[PDB]
C-alpha cells in the first residue's frame, strides 16, 4: 500500500524533528557540497512571520547546531522567493539517531501515522466541521514592509475544486494581494512572482483532528494534530 | 474510503421507470455529500437548478460537487460507484455532443439545444432526474470563455446595444452541432472572476518586456503574411536596436509574465475529469481514465 | 447601541453564515456549543411569543 | 496489461543488442492499441524540416506515455503505467537526477546512443528532465525566439550566445537555436507573436475595463491597479470603440492566450525516490 522512501540527514537538523510524526521538505542550495538539505516544517517556523514571539524564541533555542544555522542562512539568502527552492517530500514516521541519522518517508499511503502541525501555523476558513476535509500547505508573501519575509500556514477546508479555493483565498488574503501590487509599483526595478502558492497534500476524516502538546529537551510546544491521515503529494501551484 | 454509495428511492418503482433506469447503467451522476447512504432527492441537479438565477452559480455549484458512476439497480435500491484516480472505467454520453478519440473531457451544466424538447428522466412526482453534461475540452473551454466575455462586454451598456452582441455570442457551433447558454445573468461570482481577470491583465500589461511590446511591430515591418495581416487588421485602430538587452532580467520578467498568464488561464480552463480511449462508433459510450 | 445590547444579554458577537457551496457541503454549524456540565437533562428550548 | 509492437523490418544481432539496453526507457505511442506497426512507435513520424520544436511539445502534451520491458523474437512488449504505482525508468535524459526530484518530459533537443536506425527511420525517445530545468529551458528558448528578429547587432549576438548555454548540477549544455538559416520557423513564429499579441491587447484593453468595472463597488485592488496603469501611461507617452471591433478584440486576446496553454503548463509526469551509481536507472512513481 504505502510508498516508503528513505533519506539521510545530519544530526543537527534532527533533534526536534525526531518525534515520529513529522513533515519534511527538501531545499536546494547553491553551495556545491550540500547540493540538497532536508528541512522539517518546524524549522520553517523560526522564519515564518505568522509564528508568535514565544514559539520563535523556542525554535531559536532548539535549532542552534552549526549545520542548521547554515541551512537557515541558505534559506534567508534566497531573494524574495522560496517555492522555487523548496520541494515537498511527505510525512515521516521512523527515526534512528546518531552522528548521521536515518529516517523513512511515505509519499503515498495511509498506513501511529498522525501528522503534526504547530499550533501557530494552523488556520481554517470555516468553523463548521465538514465531515470530509482536505488539508493544504500554503506560503504567502508579505510586501508592505521594507523587505519580504514570508508567511507560512497549513489549513484544512472542505473545498476540493481548486478555483473555488483560490477564490476564497483571494477573499481572505486581499491585504496581501494589495501589498503585492504596492511592491510592484514602489520598487519597479524588482519583479515579484506571486502573492502565494497553494500545494495539495491531504485526505483525512474531520472527527480525527486533535489538539496536543509536544516536548523536547524539556521544552514545551503547542501543536495541532491530524490522526487518521493519508498523504497525496501535488504540484506547487501559484495563485494571484 | 467510501468506495460505494447506496441510494434509496422513497417512491414506488413502476416497471417502466425501473427499465428506463436500467438503460442508464454506467452513466455519470454527481453527489454532494459523499456520505455512504443518500436519499433520492440529491441524485441529480434538479434540487439546485433555478432558471431565475445565474448559470454562473449553477456552474460553480456543479464544479464543486463530486462525480460518480452508475451501476445496475434493484427494488427501491440504486447503486452508485465513485471512481478512483488513475483507473479505467466505462461511461455513457449523456448529451448529444460528439466524442472523438484522444481528447479530454469536462463536466458542465446542461445547455439549450435545437429542438428544446429535452427528454425527461424519472419524473417521480414533482421531482425529476437531470444529468450533467460531459463535454470535450474545446467546446467546454469555448463556452466558459464566451460566458466570461459576455460578462465583461455587457457591463455598463444599454439593452439595445447588448441585444445584437448577445445573439452573436450565445450561439456556439461545435463539430457540426449548435448550442446556446441558458441564462447568462451577471452574478457576484462573475464580478469576482472579472476583478481577478482585470488585475492579471493589468499586471501582464505592466511587467511585459520592451521586446514583447515591440515584437509584432518589427515583424509586421519585416514580413507580410495572412496571420500578420489579420493581426494588423485587428490592431490597425491602435496603430531599431534596443537600448538595453539583459538576458537575466528578461528571464525574470518572462517568468513573471508566465505566472500572470498561468493565473489568467485558470479563470477559463475547467478541471479535467476524464481522458478517453477510443470510442464506440455509435457515439453513445466510451472507455475513459478518471482524474480528480 | 448594538455593542451595548450584546453586552446586556449574555450573547456572543454576531457571526456570518456559510456561503451557498459550503452550506451544501457541510451539514450544520451548531453555533451553541456544548455546555461544560449538566446534572439535569437536555436543556429544554423555551421559546417566547 | 500489455501493448505489442512488431517491426516490419529485419533485425540483426547488433540491432536487437542495441535495442535490449533500453529495458527501462520511456517510449510514447499515438494512442492505446493492442498491436501497432513500428512506424507509429517513437517520435520520428512528426519531425520535418519546417514545423519546429513547440509543435512537438504541444503534440507530446496530449500523447500517451508507456514503458517497455521485454524483447521477444520480433515483438516489443510495452507496459502502460497506472497513477499511484511505482515503476523503474531509464535515464534517457542528459542531466543527473537526485532523490525527491519532480520529472518532466520534453522533446529531444540535441540527440548517439539511441540511434537504432533502419529503413531511413530511427527510434527517437523523449527527454526526461527535472522540473525547474524544464521550466527555465522553455523560458530561455522562448526569449531566444523573441531576439530572432534583431539578430544583427553585436549586443544581441553576445546576449543570445550567453543565452544558448544552461548549467545545472555539474552539467552544462548548449540549447540549439530556434532560428535556422537567418529565418524563424512558422511554429515558433506563431507562438512568439501570440504571446506578444496578448501582451499588447492587454495593454490597451486594461484601461477601459478597469474603468468600467470600477463603476461597481470599487476596492483598493482596483485603485492601486489603476495607479500602476497611470504610471505606465506616464512613462510610455514621452513620444471610443465599435462594439463589434470590441468583441473581436476580446475574442482575439483570449484565443491568443488560449493556444499558449500548450507550452506554459509544465505538467509533471514522474517523481523519483531512489538513486544509484547505476544513474542510467531509477525507480519512480507515475504522475500526470
Amino acid at each position: 500500500q504505502a510508498l516508503t522512501a528513505r533519506f539521510f540527514v545530519p544530526e543537527g537538523l534532527v533533534e526536534f524533528e525526531a518525534q515520529p510524526g513529522a513533515l519534511l521538505i527538501r531545499m536546494e542550495t547553491g553551495c556545491d557540497s550540500p547540493r540538497h538539505l532536508y528541512i522539517s516544517l518546524y524549522l520553517l517556523g523560526i522564519r515564518a512571520s505568522n509564528v508568535s514571539a514565544s514559539t520563535r524564541c523556542l525554535l531559536e533555542s532548539v535549532y542552534t547546531a552549526s549545520a542548521a544555522r547554515a541551512a537557515l542562512q541558505w534559506l534567508d539568502l534566497g531573494p524574495h522567493l522560496l517555492h522555487r527552492r523548496l520541494e515537498t517530500l511527505g510525512c515521516v514516521k521512523t527515526v534512528s539517531l546518531g552522528i548521521t541519522s536515518l529516517l523513512t518517508c511515505v509519499m503515498r499511503g495511509y498506513l501511529v501515522f498522525a501528522l503534526m502541525i504547530p499550533k501557530d501555523m494552523y488556520l481554517t476558513w470555516e468553523e463548521t466541521r465538514g465531515r470530509l476535509q482536505y488539508v493544504y500547505l500554503i506560503i504567502v508573501y508579505d510586501y508592505d514592509g521594507p523587505e519580504t519575509r514570508p508567511g507560512i500556514y497549513v489549513l484544512t477546508s472542505s473545498i476540493a475544486h481548486w478555483q473555488t479555493l483560490v477564490d476564497v483565498a483571494r477573499g481572505k488574503f486581499a491585504r496581501e494581494r494589495c501589498s503585492f501590487v504596492n511592491r510592484r509599483i514602489t520598487r519597479p526595478r524588482q519583479i515579484p512572482l506571486c502573492t502565494g502558492v497553494i500545494q495539495k497534500l491531504g485526505w483525512c476524516l474531520a472527527d480525527d483532528i486533535h489538539t496536543s502538546f509536544l516536548v523536547h529537551k524539556e521544552l514545551k510546544l503547542s501543536v495541532v494534530r491530524l490522526d487518521n491521515f493519508s498523504v497525496e503529494l501535488g504540484d506547487f501551484r501559484e495563485f494571484v | 474510503m467510501e468506495a460505494n454509495i447506496f441510494c434509496t428511492f422513497d417512491h414506488k418503482l413502476s416497471i417502466a421507470d425501473v427499465g428506463k433506469l436500467t438503460k442508464l447503467v454506467a452513466a455519470v451522476v454527481p453527489i454532494p455529500q459523499r456520505l455512504h447512504l443518500i436519499k433520492h432527492y440529491q441524485l441529480g441537479l434538479h434540487q439546485f437548478v433555478d432558471h431565475t438565477r445565474g448559470y454562473v452559480r449553477l456552474r460553480g455549484l456543479l464544479r464543486n460537487m463530486t462525480l460518480t458512476l452508475m451501476r445496475r439497480v434493484e427494488g427501491n435500491q440504486i447503486l452508485l460507484h465513485v471512481p478512483t484516480h488513475g483507473l479505467l472505467y466505462t461511461v455513457l454520453n449523456t448529451g448529444p455532443v460528439t466524442w472523438e478519440k484522444g481528447d479530454a473531457l469536462c463536466v458542465l451544466p446542461p445547455l439549450f439545444h435545437g429542438p428544446l424538447a429535452r427528454e425527461n428522466l424519472l419524473t417521480l412526482g414533482q421531482w425529476e432526474l437531470v444529468l450533467p453534461w460531459i463535454v470535450p475540452m474545446p467546446l467546454a473551454l469555448e463556452i466558459n470563455q464566451r460566458l466570461l466575455i459576455m460578462g465583461l462586454f455587457s457591463l455598463d451598456r444599454s439593452y439595445e446595444e447588448v441585444k445584437a452582441a448577445v445573439q452573436q455570442l450565445q450561439t456556439i457551433t461545435f463539430r457540426d452541432a449548435t448550442f446556446t447558454i441558458p441564462d447568462p445573468v451577471i452574478d457576484q461570482h462573475l464580478l469576482i472572476d472579472m476583478k481577478t481577470a482585470c488585475l492579471s491583465m493589468s499586471m501582464v500589461a505592466n511587467l511585459a518586456s520592451e521586446l514583447t511590446m515591440t515584437y509584432v511591430r518589427k515583424l509586421a515591418l519585416e514580413d507580410s503574411s495572412m496571420l500578420l495581416v489579420k493581426c494588423q487588421e485587428l490592431l490597425m485602430r491602435l496603430d531599431a536596436r534596443p537600448q538595453h538587452v539583459s538576458p537575466d532580467d528578461e528571464i525574470a520578467r518572462l517568468s513573471a509574465l508566465f505566472v500572470m498568464l498561468r493565473q489568467l488561464d485558470d479563470l477559463i480552463r475547467e478541471q479535467v475529469v476524464f481522458t478517453v480511449c477510443d470510442v464506440s462508433p455509435d457515439n453513445k459510450s466510451a472507455t475513459c481514465i478518471f482524474k480528480g | 447601541v448594538d455593542r451595548w445590547i450584546r453586552h446586556a444579554a449574555g450573547v456572543e458577537r454576531p457571526q456570518l453564515l456559510d456561503t451557498e457551496t459550503i452550506s451544501m457541503l457541510t451539514f450544520g454549524s451548531m453555533s451553541e456549543r456544548n455546555a461544560a456540565a449538566t446534572v439535569h437533562g437536555q436543556k429544554a428550548a423555551c421559546e417566547l411569543i
